[PDB]
């Protein structure tokens, strides 16, 4: 019959300045038909001489855009078709996150938006210089611009593809990661300040992981502390030990804020976002 | 060709000992001159031996016995009265004297920042003699490399090697020369116990909020962080006085790179200074930091 | 284990000097794209859940690559080019801590008693670079591959502590 | 195996100049990707070069022109934008910039008793490079050992060989570096006229005999007497005087070992100093000698 | 003549530096006896009217004896034993110093058109000392013999002078 | 006959102790002789057997000196002899010098008196390693205690041989000389002291070479100077060019002694003994 349509079944597309050409959805291919523009009676012709199962369009401008009607001679209606004039989809915009060791995952959007259905094909390979080629990335509810990657090696490296194709063409972006550079660990958890009796100056500050990183011998994480009083314009630093830190120069009477970050203890990848401050006051 | 020799060739003894000088002439010296051990008189250094302390050995040989000998340097020479009115020299020797090396004590190292190990000990009493140091270290499973002191240095030596931290390393230091030849104690320690860490740099004091008599001092720490936990000692005074005053150590006794000084009087000019070391107390304090001024706000 | 212990410490240090000279070359000497050599190993093929894997494969295996890369990093100072006498005296520095740590391992494997490894035939001589730049790209493949094989020796040394 | 490399190679060019790079690719990397010299950008230093600056010249060549070029160190990196969202490095080089080295001037020598030749010069604007310098000298008859400059001093240089007193010799300096080469004026004399004594020790002021208001000065000349004649400057000055006084040189012109200074005061204490240098004047004043107190007769 | 002006005043140099070097050895290891050895020259044979002789036999005779006098204060510093190093650097620096002048003997004849002596056959080499004393014993002979050449080829200098 | 004698014609010499073998002079050797001491009328006897041309005497000791006669059996007087006793010759004491370039001389002095006739050959060698072996050195003037070698080589070494020998033996001094070692000009002469007008501190010495010396372009002198002011106790010493030198710290209105010597131009030998003191006085 004809070229097998992309969205709905009856409608086909187009590119201005192109050639376009319409099929008879509901008609045997090779049967005769006739094609009206709406409201208008002419019989239109096309390119290749003048009674097909398809019309052509060379002209292909804002005025082509509209309804079609084909119909065989008898006066059935073989089918209706609409053009809708676009243009290609741009280069998608990609990035990849993991805030764990083992999954990462990776997200996508349009550049441009082109008013047209449009859908996306993700997948990755590993390079290498066990089937390394090309494997399907799968978009984990209904086709979200998610999806995930289970048991990724840590150390290798992959690429990864989302490719985006209209009705009109195509475009791939690929997007190399690795593990090791990309992971950023999420802030830990519970950050409390107490009073420390008979020392006018220390503030105690103690943290647990977060839920999202599981305890393992095997990743630690390193901390970063950052304290600020209230009012103050400038944050102290330090690098506490373990999953707590006593601060010994606190400003007697005053409020005091207290902000951690995590990151690989090997130093992998980059720190986590600031946890949300917690305040404290001294004894 | 010659008419004899004197043995041994070149003898270094000690002092307050005894030494045997023996020459001997050879037949056909003997022969031509018509001579005899009897005929050998000993000079050293323009002053005439006395042929009392002489002894005639052989028809070929003379000898002479020196005691509680005293001279660092001594010329000897075996001469023979020719026809009785002249004298030819037959042989000679320099005679060289001192004391044995004595047993390296004291000895200590210490690893300063940025160099290789660097070992120093007491040398003792002086020996008047050309003595070699060279500093041994090996593990029990490698001999290492030795450290020849330089001549400037002879009672110190920098190792060619990097050092390398937690692995017990056994070290000593070994004393020879002519007169004899002895090891010092062996010591064993982790090199991580004798760091010197460079002084704090980028020192800044901060002025005042909207609090007053508050001050907040950040520097930047010295690289070697990433191996040992730092421990600080910060001292601060006023511009006036004469005696510097200390912040408790407990107080600064982890890895920081800032802390504010409070209780100090409003529109006050301060000074401060910092040290670090092995938060353990292992090791050697750094040297003091540059000096900071800094003033109180209004 | 106390001897466990004490060459655990030390590969974290080595780890850190790899990283910081790695760091430091690619500001001096950007390098654009993933470098590889066919001379230097590709072992570091695995996921997370590889600590299942048991000792004596883990330490024949790390003594392995640590060779190779030992002669690469010393091939490249004698011979990479004027171009990297910056990367001195940090890379002369790290070249000697390596060594002295493959014997520390086989120390290691003696006083535990364990099967030592069959003699391994020993990697023929690598080529000389074909420009200073060459080298300099060799350099980035070596030292990327270094730190990434001293991160996977530390987290799995740090495992058989948990078991034995 | 590669894809391509620029040209040339490591280059140095002069500040305020042009340089012209081209990047080539090779026919089999341009086939694998399927790209031409269209898809080259330039990246140096983290600064992506502008477009606008690149010129292709073949499908396989892509080209830049830097002017008035002013960065001291420039890393040059060639790279292709593969399937347009990805980049690899094709080559790169690194160009260093700088200046000839200019003429040295005020050419100037000294022969320090005790030690070998060593001469002096002003180099000039710095250049930026690593500038090797090698002094020269040679005689008619024979072309002499270079002189290397060493380190820590590389404005000077203290000759191999020993002096020559009475040979007239020919020298200069030749400086050289990867932008240009250049040899300074050429210099000839006789080291006889640029010796530098020793200063006079031994120095002795003896009291006064029966006669008071007179002393005597004695001192031991320098070794060097015996190449050439002496010549000296003799200062005096009261203990409590702030300037020195001087003996007419015409009176101490030639060599001597003694002097009696005359017309001083009775029982007061006097302070000497003396320096020599040749008697003809050419050459360089010798150091001060040892300070002297002395105290004339009641 | 200017050229042998010069020539005279640095003779004179090199032979208060002989005796200087010579009297301290005996000062510090005293000889005992004339000492001689076969391979010096023993040419220092005549009286006082010598000066009577004519210009070519004196320059030629004074040409081979500072040659095999070179060879012998060479031979001295690089085999003569331990012993010696204390007559350093002053043996040295005579060294170099009468290498120059047997050139600059040479030059004198060549500005002033002198047959040039015939290429007489180098001597064969010293034997090396038997002992550390003997090179000393040596050393006598030799600066002994050298300052006597010297001393006599200042005052011949200085006649042809006062005929030319 | 019987050996001749030493000294005078009918005197023989002998040593304590020794044996003793008297001649009679004026006796055909073979006739037979007696003998008697002066005042005593024993036909004296000796070892071999009592009746030969010679008296010989074991004793050997201070009785035994004095006057012997011997007679013909005729009754002729055939002579007479005296027995002194004494001791063979010491070693004796040799010196030699030289004030010119060209030739030196020797002098030689007994170390110990006998009390006996002595007298004095010499000799001399040069030694090598043209008969340069033994060389006689003529005693000059009637048979004096030095010998003159004329046209000696300056440079060459020479072996010096005063051999004392007495009637009842030999010594011999050898004495080794080298010409270069051994001279030792004499001072020059006409010393004078002259006043320099305009300069109250300053005096001009003058002076000529010793007449010993001839004045020649090969062997010039260097020359030392000392001076000192009447009263002072110690010299000044310079190093004069040439034969004269003007002195600068002279002390005003004072008499000043000055003194020079001399020594080969080539530090050849020793420096002469002081000219005799000359003095001046500054103007
Ligand atoms: C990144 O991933 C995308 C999606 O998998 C890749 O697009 C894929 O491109 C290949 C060409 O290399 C397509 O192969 C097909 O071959 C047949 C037979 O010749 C032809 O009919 C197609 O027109 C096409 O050329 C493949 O279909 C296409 N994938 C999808 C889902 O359409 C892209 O190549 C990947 N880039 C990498 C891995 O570098
Ligand atoms: C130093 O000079 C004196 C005097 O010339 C030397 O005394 C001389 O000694 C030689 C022996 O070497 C004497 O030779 C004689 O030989 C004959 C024949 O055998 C014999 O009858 C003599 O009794 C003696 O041995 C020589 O006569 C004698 N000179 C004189 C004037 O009596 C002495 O040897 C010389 N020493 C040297 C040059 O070292
Ligand atoms: C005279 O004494 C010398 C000195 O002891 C003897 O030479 C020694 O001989 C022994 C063996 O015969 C050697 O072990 C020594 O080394 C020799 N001494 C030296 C200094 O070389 C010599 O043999 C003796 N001669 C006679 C005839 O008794
Ligand atoms: C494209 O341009 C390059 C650069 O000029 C050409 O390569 C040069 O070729 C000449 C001789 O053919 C050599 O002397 C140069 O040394 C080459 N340049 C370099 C950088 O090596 C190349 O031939 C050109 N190709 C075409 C097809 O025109
Ligand atoms: C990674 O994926 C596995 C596979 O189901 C899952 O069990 C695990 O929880 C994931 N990791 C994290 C940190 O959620
Ligand atoms: C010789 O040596 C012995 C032992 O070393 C010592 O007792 C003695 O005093 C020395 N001197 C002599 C024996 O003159
Ligand atoms: C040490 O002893 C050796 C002995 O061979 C000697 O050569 C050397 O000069 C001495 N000193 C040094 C610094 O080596
Ligand atoms: C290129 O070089 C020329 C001559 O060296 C110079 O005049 C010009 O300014 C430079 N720059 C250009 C043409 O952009
Ligand atoms: C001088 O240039 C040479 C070029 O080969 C270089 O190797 C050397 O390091 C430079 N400096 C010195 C002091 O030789
Ligand atoms: C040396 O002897 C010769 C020979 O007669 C004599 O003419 C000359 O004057 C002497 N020399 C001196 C300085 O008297």
């Amino acid at each position: 019959p004809c070229p097998q349509a992309w969205g709905p079944p009856g409608v086909q597309y187009g590119q201005p300045g192109r050639s376009v050409k319409l099929c008879c959805p509901g008609v045997t291919a090779g049967d005769p038909v006739s094609w009206f523009r709406d409201g208008e009676p002419k019989l239109l012709q096309g390119p290749d001489s003048g009674l097909g199962h398809e019309l052509v369009l060379a002209q292909a401008d804002s005025t082509d855009e509209g309804t079609y009607i084909c119909q065989t001679l008898d006066g059935a209606l073989g089918g209706t078709v609409t053009l809708q004039l676009g243009y290609p989809p741009a280069r998608p915009v990609v990035s990849c996150q993991a805030a764990d060791y083992e999954n990462f995952s990776c997200t996508w959007s349009p550049s441009q938006i082109s008013g047209l259905p449009t859908r996306y094909l993700t997948s990755y390979r590993k390079k290498t210089v066990p089937s390394t080629g090309p494997w399907p990335c799968p978009q984990d509810p209904l086709g979200a611009a998610r999806c995930v990657v289970h048991g990724a090696e840590f150390w290798s490296q992959y690429r990864i593809n989302v490719t985006e194709v209209n009705p009109l063409g195509a475009s791939t972006r690929l997007l190399d990661v690795s593990l090791q550079s990309i992971l950023r660990p999420d802030p830990p958890q519970g950050l409390r300040v107490e009073s420390v009796p008979g020392y006018p100056r220390r503030l105690r500050a103690s943290w647990t992981y977060p839920a999202s990183w599981p305890s393992q011998p095997h990743f630690l994480l390193k901390f970063r502390l950052q304290y600020r009083p209230a009012q103050h314009p400038a944050w102290s630093t330090v690098e506490p030990a373990g999953l707590e830190e006593v601060i010994t120069d606190a400003v007697a009477g005053l409020p005091h804020a207290v902000r951690v970050s995590a990151r690989d203890f090997l130093d992998a990848g980059t720190w986590s976002t600031w946890s949300p401050e917690a305040w404290g006051t001294p004894s | 060709d010659p008419c004899g020799y004197i043995s041994p060739e070149s003898p270094v003894v000690q002092l307050h000992s005894n030494f045997t000088a023996v020459c001997v002439l050879k037949e056909k010296c003997m022969d031509y001159f018509h001579v005899n051990a009897n005929y050998i008189v000993w000079k050293t250094n323009h002053f005439t031996i006395p042929k009392e302390q002489y002894t005639i050995i052989n028809r070929t040989a003379s000898s002479v016995t020196f005691t509680d000998i005293a001279s660092l340097n001594i010329q000897l020479t075996c001469n023979i009265l020719t026809f009785g009115q002249l004298e030819q020299n037959v042989y000679g020797i320099t005679i060289i004297s001192g004391l044995p090396p004595e047993k390296p004590k004291n000895l200590s190292c210490i690893v300063n920042e940025g160099k290789k190990m660097r070992c120093e000990w007491d040398g003792g009493r002086e020996t008047h003699l050309e003595t070699n140091f060279t500093l041994k270290s090996e593990w029990a499973t490698h001999k290492f490399a030795d450290c020849k002191a330089k001549r400037d240095t002879p009672t110190s030596c920098t190792v060619d090697y990097s050092t390398v931290y937690f692995v017990n390393i056994e070290v000593w230091v070994e004393a020879e020369n002519a007169l004899g030849k002895v090891t010092s104690d062996h010591i064993n320690f982790d090199p991580v116990y004798k760091v010197k860490p460079n002084p704090p740099h980028n020192l800044s004091v901060i002025n005042s909020e909207e609090l007053s008599s508050i001050l907040k001092l950040t520097w930047t720490n010295p690289s070697i962080k990433s191996v040992i936990i730092l421990k600080y000692n910060i001292q601060y005074r006023t511009k006036d006085a004469s005696t510097w005053s200390q912040i408790p150590p407990e107080d600064t006794a982890s890895t920081r790179s800032s802390f504010t000084v409070q209780d100090l009087k409003p529109f006050t000019e301060y000074v401060f200074r910092i040290r670090c070391m092995k938060e353990d107390g292992k090791g050697y304090w750094s040297d003091w930091s540059e000096e900071a001024s800094g003033i109180t706000y209004e | 284990r106390a001897e466990l212990d004490s060459t655990v410490l030390l590969t974290r240090s080595l780890l850190a000097d790899t990283r910081q000279l790695a760091a430091q070359l690619r500001d001096k000497f950007p390098a654009d794209g993933d470098h590889n050599l066919d001379s230097l190993p590709t072992l570091a093929m695995s996921a997370g859940a590889l600590g299942a894997l048991q000792l004596p494969g883990v330490l024949t295996r790390l003594r392995a690559d640590l060779l190779s890369y030992l002669r690469h990093v010393q091939w490249l100072r004698r011979a990479g080019g004027s171009s990297l006498k910056t990367l001195e005296p940090e890379l002369g520095t790290l070249q000697a801590r390596l060594d002295r740590l493959l014997r520390r391992l086989q120390l290691l494997m003696s006083r535990l008693a364990l099967p030592q490894p069959p003699p391994d035939p020993p990697a023929p001589p690598l080529a000389p670079p074909s420009s200073a730049w060459g080298g300099i790209r060799a350099a980035h493949a070596i030292l990327g591959g270094l730190h990434l094989t001293l991160d996977w020796a530390v987290r799995g040394l740090l495992l058989l502590k948990t078991r034995l």
